[PDB]
């Protein structure tokens, strides 16, 4: 997990046109349980990208903010 | 006072419990399920 998260950190730092480096750097957050700076991310991500078209990173979102609770109306949006 | 005979009462009289049917959660509203489906290749 540290390390397939640090290559996913290289390959966002290369490019950072791959979305799925990113999206894979969130998987690798949630794969050390660090479900607060993988929400983080996810924000900020959402924030520069909101034109973009990633259903599964939105799925996430949604299943985050239900397991939060309290941000339940961007759940579902 | 000879009057009419009535008594005034008011009633706020709480219910009995209810006890409705209890849901059953999900097997995503369990940690080590939503785990093992978020980290899924």
């Amino acid at each position: 997990y540290v390390q397939a998260q640090k290559q996913f950190k290289q390959a966002e730092d290369s490019q950072n046109s791959n979305t799925l480096a990113k999206l894979g750097y969130a998987q690798c957050l949630i794969a050390r349980n660090e479900v607060g700076d993988a929400t983080i991310y996810l924000e900020k991500f959402f924030k520069e990208n909101q034109d973009s078209k990633s259903s599964e990173m939105m799925l996430l979102l949604g299943i985050i903010y239900s397991q939060s609770g309290k941000s339940y109306y961007k759940a579902i949006i | 006072r000879q009057d009419y005979i009535a008594k005034v009462r008011y009633q706020n009289d709480l219910p009995a419990p209810p006890c409705p049917p209890k849901l059953l959660k999900y097997e995503i509203e369990k940690e080590a399920p939503q785990k093992e489906f978020l980290k899924d290749s």
